[PDB]
RNA sequence: AUGGGCGCAGUGUCAUUGACGCUGACGGUACAGGCGUAU
């Protein structure tokens, strides 16, 4: 965990530094998995690990935009693949991202009933791992954006 | 000694002719006497690997001088089919050429030569040169006057045959 | 900074179009100078304006609701 | 204090719509003409609302044309 | 020269697509052979031939902004660097990048004036090529300038 | 918003260094501006 928190600190200066740099780096990446280049499980779990580490980093409207331009590819990648183990995989790295990302949600009352209505979907599935994320990113998304719940 | 029988394959003295004597005494002949049947001409080269000897049968591109024709052809150990890039004729005659050079060596490697890419006025684009890619020939654009690409074709020859791919000519 | 300052900068850096030359030639001049005044009319209208001008609800008009309703239509169908 | 000058830029950015690419390619250049009239009315105002109070970090971007000039001299080659 | 006008094109129309990412990746491989992750004559010319292939290909303000900044970094590239030779290869491309890119020199007197100069300076020099470049570049800039010599 | 025929800059087609345009980071840094006109 230390670890990781450095690493997130460093790439959140950077990002601070040259923050276009990082989001294309994001992008040709995720492009990388999109078009099967570059495609594992480590690698995009990796990948959305570090899309959600430097939250707060960008401006309201470049995270939003970073953030739609990546569901959007993310969502593709989705209905791409086949497979019920990778598109689990897709799954829980998109609600782990949107997660970290609680801002957008907050500014964005529909997509934010649409994710709780998918995640309580999602909650019924057997497979493994789905509904302990599911429940993780419901607890996250709660403590992150209770006055949108209430209000 | 290792030596190995190249068979040249194009109009008679189009180039066929001039390019052997260009490697042989250095000279760019200028007229034009067609080639008759076939010379039989050895021509050495001096690699980073030690000498190597073509037996270059620069044969006559003319049948009514054809002569023996594709007897020629037998036990041929490379190809170099010729081309001039500013007549078009010549170029379409090339299928035919390989087509008699495939019959007789099944299994040769064969060097498409475009010659005389020096004289300015060019008629086969290098757009259009593809017959070597369906038959997997390895394509130059030479011209045995300026001598663009002098060595490439019997470097490539030379490298294909001894096997070694990163094999050099040394000037002595 | 100040709406002025801006107005008599934009109209400074247009030069009017040329009085010598042809009735025809400075007639067409006159015309591409005053479309191209309409244009920095509207543009200066504009800053006039405010200094934001738009909201950005127009991108979930584009973009967010064309994602959002299509996730809700994901579906698993196996696999 | 500085966040709405950066969405200023980025809407007169985007209240630029640049312009519809239709036609003959001299009517196609003549509207490549004007979107660039618009791209150089755009840039000059970004750089005019960089001098107001901004100009004071951004101002050498159209003097870098001398100072690329004395790197481009002094290629000295005193040595090996 | 069938194969550069093929690869050219191809690139223009890519430029066309998007221009931004073409530009950064210049910048990125420039950067690469200046911090000295892929220095060698060969990688520096092709990129060199590279950014001359798109000449024009760009918008004027853009294409002076990058030129301005490859410029300025081949210029660091050359300070950093000592012995003959590599001065010489990154000089020769340089000048060569320069001669492919008329519509900024005549957008800059001064900039011709220097370079022509800096071309002066070259042609007494006696290492192995820098006249033939020159010579070669300085035809360029004439045959796409002249108009801005005699006026 | 419109693009005329040539200032030639890359060239696609054939009889291919000749002809029609497109197209050229072109001869062009040119030229054309309804049929008074306040659209």
């Amino acid at each position: 965990i230390n670890l990781y928190k450095n690493m997130r600190e460093t790439l959140v200066y950077l990002t601070h530094l040259d923050y276009v740099d990082t989001e294309r780096i994001m992008t040709e990446k995720l492009h990388n998995q999109v078009n099967g280049t570059e495609w594992s499980w480590k690698n995009l779990n990796t990948l959305c690990w570090a899309i959600g580490s430097i939250s707060g980093a960008m401006h309201e409207e470049d995270e939003k935009r970073f953030l739609v331009t990546v569901i959007k590819d993310l969502l593709g990648l989705c209905e791409q693949k086949r497979g019920k183990d990778n598109k689990a995989i897709i799954a829980s790295n998109i609600m782990y991202i949107v997660g970290q990302y609680p801002r957008f949600l907050r500014a964005h009352w529909k997509f934010l009933k649409t994710v709780v209505n998918k995640l309580f979907e999602f909650m019924h599935e057997t497979h493994d791992g789905v509904q302990d994320m599911a429940c993780d990113t419901f607890i996250k998304i709660a403590q992150k954006c209770r006055r949108h719940f209430v209000q | 000694q290792v030596q190995f029988k190249l068979v040249l394959v194009g109009d008679g003295g189009t180039g066929k002719t001039t390019f052997v004597k260009r490697h042989l005494t250095g000279e760019f002949e200028k007229k034009y006497v067609a080639t008759l049947g076939v010379e039989v001409h050895p021509l050495v080269f001096h690699t980073n690997r030690g000498p190597i000897k073509f037996n270059v049968w620069d044969t006559a591109g003319l049948e009514k001088f054809g002569g023996l024709r594709d007897g020629y052809y037998i036990q041929a150990q490379c190809a170099i089919i010729m081309f001039d890039v500013t007549s078009r004729v010549t170029y379409k005659n090339v299928p035919n050429w390989h087509r008699d050079l495939v019959r007789v060596c099944e299994n040769i490697p064969i060097v498409l030569c475009g010659n005389k890419v020096d004289i300015k006025d060019r008629k086969v684009k290098a757009k259009s040169i593809v017959f070597h890619r369906k038959k997997n020939l390895q394509y130059y654009d030479i011209s045995a006057k300026s001598n663009y690409n002098f060595e490439k074709p019997f470097l490539w020859l030379a490298r294909k045959l001894i096997g070694d791919p990163n094999l050099e000519f040394v000037a002595m | 900074l100040k709406a002025v300052r801006l107005i008599k900068f934009l109209y400074q850096s247009n030069p009017p179009p040329n009085p010598e030359g042809t009735r025809q030639a400075r007639r067409n001049r006159r015309r591409r100078w005053r479309a191209r005044q309409r244009q920095i009319h509207s543009i200066s209208e504009r800053i006039r304006s405010t200094y934001l001008g738009r909201s950005a609800e127009p991108v979930p008009l584009q973009t967010v609701d064309e994602m959002t309703k299509k996730f809700g239509t994901l579906t698993i169908d196996c696999n």
